[PDB]
DNA sequence: TTCCCTATTTAAATTGC
DNA sequence: CAATTTAAATAGGGAAG
């Protein structure tokens, strides 16, 4: 199922993002992983972002629905910083 | 804790070419010979099927192993794939196996389902154009090749059912999409490399199935002079038949690369879940006890 | 630095640790990080192991798959693995399941060869703790220890149903807990989760027993799922039903005096690797399974 | 339809690219611009991405495509960088 | 340079509160928080609605409308708007509908033909959900109030009729939605709250139908004494009462924030191109002859 | 900077440039870059313009809907337009349209006195050029100026087809053209596809004259596609009509002034637009259409 | 691989306009 | 309104174990 993540966090706790999503989809280019993962799938991936902790800045998308987000401090209707 | 993905939840697949699977932050990546590393997606990918050039780390051997990511050598009767064996597989479905292969008349059935999953493969991944899914001269192709392993009355007596099925797939998407190109594996061009990088990655959806879900590559449905390379290369002829060669042929027709025939290959059997098909297919014919 | 270990007759397994695999000449060689480079002896070598430190180039691979090496890949040490392909008997010209898996099976499928089988490879447990002799913990030759022998040997001889034997196989274990806690005069009780080093010493020495019987399994390429003492549903029962002969005679008495001095784990797996190869404890388990298939 | 436009480009052609997509798409990650937008303003896209001048890399992915690639460095294969 | 892009297919809409609309690196944003700048597509932007706290510098206004891309002003009520005019848009449009518009029983059937068109919105618009397509009371209250503008006396007898629309509209959709609020312009409920900030999104996607398409708006249909505002509200009314009203009313009663109720609007513009509806939707009120 | 415009009677058009213009003390102030504050009066405003650098606020645009002005963008010279509202007869109590479309277009939809409004404002277009003079260039009272006066006076006068009448216009266009580049003693034919000085200063002039236009049909509520020399299917053909009362009149000799001692094109502008303040050419536009309208 | 550079691509912020 | 800075910013590299 095609889900799209993209990490917004800082140093080390990016590396970290980068470890456990990259481990579920391939990397496109500036933070964004892209690919298949089925729903189950995502749910353990959202358990170990959980488990990751808090400094977590990721915003899932399934099309153009937020599928989910974790850790956040301004996302508006369009989704710009 | 970190319960992970199953082999059946595995969308993402590679196949490298002058690579090097090496250890970079934890995360399996492929780094090519251009000077930039491939990032896998580990515990998602089916397998990284190595071709000429590839040094397989042993802790990036260790992390693709016990994720579930069999890694494979590719440059068939030399190939061999080095399934993983720490994470112990399904028993119930092992023990089963083995009940359906030392027995012969089991041994024909399982056999007999086992090259039939090419025929429910070329209907469940309806990803075919080009040659089409029902245009009587590749439905006609996989219909014969049902009718070949609908009888299996021997491993060794259908033992190259699935070369003949690649044949006349491999000559029909010529005779349709224009093209002349034999089965070949030196014919250097973009039509032979294309289903010898594509056939690389249809192993690369079977090595998974056989690592998590089904038995191992030992026991295979096809043994013979011509069914050299395990059951492993039975699980990618369920594969090869129609997500390798068609995505192949329409690569070819349509001009386009390598990389993208990779890239095409990849994404049909992570939309198709032809992965989570093999591994929930292997399980089927297994655990049916 | 290269490891030679014997599987039947000479030493073709070979664990290789930290270096780079590569074709040089023609021929497939390895380089350490010292700046040394050796090559391999193909009649020699049939088993080719990879440690923590290693990479084989493809071409390497098809030339060691070419003419007659199987090559497979595990933990340090060589007594874990995690990637290798399945033994055949020619893994070129032919591919099918060895002699050793066609017997294997022919003994799982018969129900009085299974019951047999299960009573031999009681038997080797026996003949296991007669034979690995160490100089610490309990004496295999005094009243006690051996009389519990006699008695698990009475009751192996004496049983018919499967549920029978593992209750002897119960009883032996705690009793040899027992008497292993007698000669170092501390009191235990057995169970999985207890989080001192004892109890996750043991299991640590159980994790390398596993793995020398899944090495003696792929030795000689039959699988994981075919118990004998365990059920069928069991996970990977045929690895510790293979793997309770290092158990009870070998596994307890090292650990169990190592975790009396209480040392590290690195330099446990170390130490055990080291028995490993000195007593050749897994061609012990080929001579087992070969007995036990061959009858 | 919903199209996905990612730059790799550099510092100063990334602005150029940032003032001809973002009239025509959202900027969400970092570079990963997104939004519904017709065929006709796709044509328009290509059109003044050709005349962006030389250095542009841009690839559009409209859901699971690859639909207008200008410029490249290197794409790893299959889907990546 | 470019065909600049068509408004029937422009795919974007906003409004925006407390911030400081202005060009930066060629490009109109948003400042909704303190430093967080945004962008805003005006090649597929239909309309910027700035609420309070709120400038629009002109740098903003001459990148933004030359291509047909509105503002107006949120603070029903009184509102001037800012259409683009140096664009000359097309003359048949508006040369046809004064030469209707001048004749009060023509500009009646305008007026007849814009306001049957409530039903139309509720027609090609028909995913919604609770009240769904019809709840036995909307399409009912559609229905009649589509022959009371069929009859369509005169204007003024219409003046304020539409209102009983949608105050009838407010307190039929809150017998199902549980609260008892009331239509305010200044009560800091969800439910007013919502459905006053999305006539703030009719307001947008009705000038910026007469904007681009070439009406100039305060030439009016249904004036009169309450009904201020002009043609837009004529044209917002179509799209509110049929459209932004059952998606406020879902946002108030899942009682999530503004913005992803926006989110939801800008959806459900974008998946349907109702703006799109509504310049084929009056051009066959204005090109008809 | 705040500069005003006249359209009917009184001096109403403020337009804003490059200032802040939000609510200080309940009432619409605008600040300027320079850091001042000043206020806008009320009862004399009906239209109020923001040229470059202008922001205006809500709460402002709040009190100013509530309490009955128009507001509007316009580009450099404060004078272009670009975005505006639109002219009712009273933004608060009734939203009804404005008179000068119901005359006009009552006149214009029967051909006979739409007729008469073509010939009547090729009439002010001829009094345009005879009314309003400069210190340079073309004078006005020669002997060619007051012949081509007299021909277009008959030849506006005795035709009664449109063709004609585009004809008529084509030839002075063509003949006034050659009198004024024989004045400047050099030879000339108008082509928009030449990006010479001359006729880009020609085409700035006439897109400038077009902006006249669009602000004076704005002013009354008149919209601009509604042509009366042109064709219907002509985008902007009012425009057109409208600036070829001046086109040939101020516009012709500033721009042949300015390409004559070359200076630029935004000095030109600013020319333009202190000749476009000084001499009230709007509130002339709007005199003529009003005495056009109600006839 | 954990780790530390370290060139980078990169923004959005400054900032005339 | 783009005229460019400065970094928020990552694999991409070497080591290492």
């Amino acid at each position: 199922m095609f889900i799209r993540i993209k990490c917004f966090s800082k140093q080390p706790i990016a590396k970290k993002v980068s470890r456990e999503v990259s481990a579920y989809l391939e990397y496109t280019g500036n933070n964004t992983w892209e690919g298949h993962i089925s729903g189950q799938g995502v749910s353990n991936l959202q358990t170990k972002l959980i488990n990751v902790g808090k400094g977590v800045k990721v915003v899932c998308n399934y099309q153009d629905k937020v599928l989910f987000a974790i850790g956040n401090v301004a996302m508006s209707d369009t989704g710009s910083v | 804790m970190q319960k992970q993905i199953l082999t059946s939840q595995k969308r993402n697949m590679y196949i490298l070419s002058r690579c090097k699977v090496l250890v970079k932050n934890g995360q399996v990546c492929h780094l090519h010979e251009d000077g930039n590393v491939y990032t896998v997606p580990y515990a998602n990918t089916v397998f990284i099927g190595l071709a000429e050039g590839t040094s397989i780390t042993n802790e990036a051997m260790s992390m693709l192993a016990a994720n579930g990511v069999i890694v494979f050598w590719t440059k068939a009767a030399d190939i061999i794939c080095h399934l993983p064996q720490a994470d112990y597989r399904p028993t119930k479905y092992m023990q089963n196996w083995v009940r359906l292969w030392l027995d012969e008349e089991k041994k024909l059935s399982a056999a007999k389902e086992i090259l039939k999953m090419r025929v429910d493969s070329l209907s469940t991944h309806v990803h075919d154009f080009g040659v089409d899914v029902e245009n009587k001269r590749v439905s006609s192709i996989v219909n014969k090749f049902d009718k070949g392993v609908t009888q299996a009355t021997s491993f060794e007596s259908l033992l190259g059912h699935e070369g003949t099925f690649v044949k006349s797939l491999y000559k029909e998407y010529a005779l349709e999409y224009e093209i002349e190109f034999k089965r070949d594996h030196k014919s250097a061009d973009n039509y032979n490399k294309f289903l010898t990088l594509g056939n690389y990655y249809a192993y690369g959806i079977a090595r998974s199935s056989l690592w998590a879900l089904g038995i191992d590559n030992s026991f295979p449905l096809l043994h013979g002079s011509t069914r050299r390379g395990g059951l492993v290369f039975d699980v990618a002829d369920i594969i090869k038949t129609s997500i390798i060669l068609p995505l192949a042929f329409h690569a070819a027709d349509q001009g386009m690369s390598n990389t993208e025939f990779k890239r095409s290959c990849v994404a049909y059997f992570d939309k198709n879940d032809i992965l989570a098909y093999l591994i929930n297919n292997i399980k089927r014919l297994c655990m049916e006890n």
